[PDB]
């Protein structure tokens, strides 16, 4: 167990060296820094899934959030944890994955595009509300998270775009997807509903 | 349903070695057994749990390990198919408490020996 | 303080009766060489799964009470294999490669060493398997015929007594000692109608 | 953990030094190279015990099997390994054993002699069945099954026989008995039946 | 004469060094052991000629055939020796050919195509049953066998295919052609029939 204090924030997580870098590449100089604990979702047995948009994620919090409004202008990487917090009598999967430049589908408004701070559900997790499968999403960079073997999932996710800098006030750069593919089962009489807690650190932020 | 199979009909000839990765999605005090066997093109499906055995098999309890692979040696295109058999190996043992089902998902990919050729449209 | 009484030759030493023969007014006897035919020397040898020893007999002779008489005996040894005597003027009495002694009764004993006679490594009390019809080895160590000589009949009822010690013992493989009651000479074949329990039995675990 | 593979054959069992070697000796060459895991057994709450007959247990499986009604001889060790699947919510304990030349009693027929893959059962256990008590089979080679600590136990057997070849299908060297001591017991809506399996592999074989 | 034993197999020629290797390559490794004499086929005055396939000549004979219907692959060459046993005062001519690829005609059942171990018969010889003259069945690798002179015939056959390893039990990949041209004859009060023995060993034989 480590206890990381960046900022004038602290969080307690193991020393889980499974950290995935999304496509091979460190976020670095050359084309705020604390944790953001997000609210928690409740994983009940019939949850079909959640996504969050970035950088629309801190828009909404503070210092980086009233930056964002400011300077016309935005490049950074990010790090994401995710965990869950579950006994041994608890089952189920998650798949927690990042997808660029997550277009979605209409079966749409300037709510569910962005969503905020709370993050939207998936309405047909099948088809990722986007026409493509669940099958194929581990080409993304992605993380398990197995109820039986451990709790935490952490992506270093750099950035990724055509033009060297973007505003952050349109454009979303990728977003987070958290899918229950094996759900959740327990008998009655445990916790009906597991918290999972996102935390978001910027990497290596520039505005000019 | 995976991107091999997808990225194989744009294509004619394949040939190479595969891998298939199970994973464990139960809770943590369950445990028991299962027997993943391999047939190789030309035999028949084994019956039973026991003729099974006698050819290429892996022991897999999921009270240690949660996740086991198994590599498929060669398949070709030009039936000669690798049949994949799931056998009970034990029972499911549970405790109090723990849920009596769980799930096992199957994930799969191709190894560095593998090439495809003759490019088509499906 | 010392450790050489429990030793295997000290264990098996001290020569024991085997057999009483009774030949009172056919003429001759036969009794072949076995050692399960009393309860001790059995439960004593069934401690161990392969023994390998040479014998020692002695053969004392007399009348049914006491008393000797000037009688020449003849006690012949026929090895493993070859054909016993059927008459008391049968063909094997006079056969060169069965060995015999020729002693008094007003003598003292004879007394014959006869050697390992098996044509595996050593004697086997217990076969799992089957010789061919029961589950029964091959030692077969041998037979003694007895006669008094002379082609008339002796007007003497002869009585002896064969004695056995067991020289330059060598056992292999301990084995849990018998509780339950023999039954046949043969095989381990035990009373399953009463179990009788290995200790005696007490009031209540605290009476001591 | 570990990851057994010899042959085409692969097995998962942890680190578990606690190898009995049967009275000191590692089988060896001058007087098939797979796992056989045989069918498990079920330990249930009133179960009295099971037995497997060598190399008899053999004889039904493929290529061992078939060199087994050839060539007319056989000479080989083995290694056993029983291992035991329940929850911490279980207990009891288990004894290990083997015994050579297990000659059973009766209170027999071809069956029950030689049982074959699937082994018969014990009907009087606290004689096992063979007139000799239980409570003294640990001057055999054994090993104890505690579910409160350990799951799994393995003996390696060399080669014990008078000559050094025998027919493999009509003797049998040894048994192998495995006895529920303390009985199983749970509670209320638990697994009511526990798997016990056998796992064989023949060391150091010849034939000629 | 020699004495020729591979395997446990035993045949008796003479040091005849008249051996043609099939296009002057041996067969070799990088891409069983024994002699398997056929049954004999009894040449009569007006017999026309016999032919076997190859591997399918040997797939109802032991070790080697039961190596054929497993492991899906096959790679080896062959060593083919067919010899007369004809006494001086017989007359005749045999051509022994291999042909690879030997696809007969039809004036074809599955009988015919694969003959199995006896092989079978030749319709029409002048056109081989296949529509090509025997007058030029000399480009193929071949022997004469002229009873004025020799009796015997050997030819070493290496793999030949446009694949390296193919299914034994569907693909013969040559044939063997004995075929009378000088027919035989000889007085009235001869042996009528003279016996053609033909022996097989492979050569280099791999599965995997």
């Amino acid at each position: 167990v480590a206890q990381l204090t960046i900022g004038n924030s602290t969080i307690t997580t193991q020393e889980a060296a499974n950290i995935v870098i999304a496509y091979g590449e460190w976020p670095e100089y050359c084309p705020v820094n604390r944790f953001f604990t997000l609210d928690t979702k409740s994983w009940a047995k019939d949850s079909k899934g959640w996504y969050w948009k970035f950088p629309d994620v801190l828009t909404e919090v503070g210092v980086f959030g009233q930056n964002a409004q400011f300077h016309y202008l935005y490049r950074s990487g990010f790090c994401v944890h995710v965990q869950c917090n579950a006994s041994k009598f608890h089952q189920g999967a998650l798949l927690v994955a990042v997808l660029p430049e997550y277009v979605l589908g209409t079966i749409p408004p300037y709510a569910t595009t962005q969503p905020g701070q709370v993050g939207a559900v998936l309405t047909h997790p099948y088809v990722l509300d986007a026409g493509i499968p669940l099958s194929q999403l581990t080409v993304c960079p992605h993380q398990w998270i197995n109820l039986r073997t451990n709790n935490c999932a952490t992506i270093i996710v750099p950035y990724m775009n055509t033009v060297p800098f973007d505003s952050a006030l349109n454009h979303c750069n990728f977003g987070l997807l958290v899918i229950p593919v094996v759900p959740l089962d327990f008998n009655a009489g445990a916790t009906s509903e597991i918290p999972i807690t996102v935390t978001i650190a910027p990497m290596c932020a520039e505005f000019a | 349903s995976t991107i091999l199979g997808q990225l194989c009909r744009y294509y004619t000839q394949w040939s190479g070695s595969l891998e298939v990765t199970f994973m464990f999605a139960g809770s943590f005090m369950a445990t028991g057994k299962m027997l993943i066997a391999y047939t190789p093109p030309g035999g028949n499906v084994p019956a039973d749990r026991i003729t099974a055995m006698l050819g290429t098999h892996v022991i897999w309890d999921f009270g240690l390990q949660s996740s086991v692979t198994l590599v498929v040696p060669w398949i070709s295109n030009t039936y000669t198919t690798g049949i994949i058999t799931i056998w009970y190996q034990t029972n499911y043992v549970v405790p109090i408490g723990a849920p009596t089902t769980a799930y096992i998902v199957a994930l799969a990919a191709a190894q560095d020996n593998f090439t495809m050729k003759l490019c088509k449209d499906t | 303080h010392s450790t050489q009484e429990t030793a295997i030759g000290n264990f098996f030493s001290r020569a024991g009766l085997v057999s009483i023969i009774t030949m009172p007014t056919d003429g001759y006897v036969n009794w072949d060489i076995d050692l399960m035919g009393y309860a001790q020397l059995r439960r004593k040898c069934e401690l161990f799964t392969y023994m390998r020893f040479d014998a020692e007999f002695t053969f004392v002779v007399a009348k049914p009470n006491g008393v000797l008489v000037p009688q020449l005996l003849q006690y012949m040894y026929v090895p493993p294999g070859a054909p016993k005597p059927t008459s008391r003027d049968s063909f094997a009495w006079q056969t060169a490669t069965n060995p015999s002694v020729f002693v008094k009764m007003t003598d003292p004993p004879a007394q014959v060493s006869v050697p390992f006679m098996s044509p595996a490594s050593a004697y086997q009390w217990f076969y799992d398997g089957y010789p061919t019809y029961g589950q029964c080895p091959n030692n077969m160590m041998g037979t003694f015929s007895i006669r008094t000589v002379g082609t008339e009949k002796s007007p003497h009822s002869i009585t002896l007594r064969v004695y056995m010690r067991i020289k330059h013992v060598r056992a292999w493989i301990p084995r849990p000692l018998r509780n339950q009651p023999y039954l046949f000479k043969t095989n381990p074949n035990y009373k399953g109608n009463d179990i009788k329990c290995t200790s005696t039995s007490r009031d209540k675990i605290t009476t001591l």
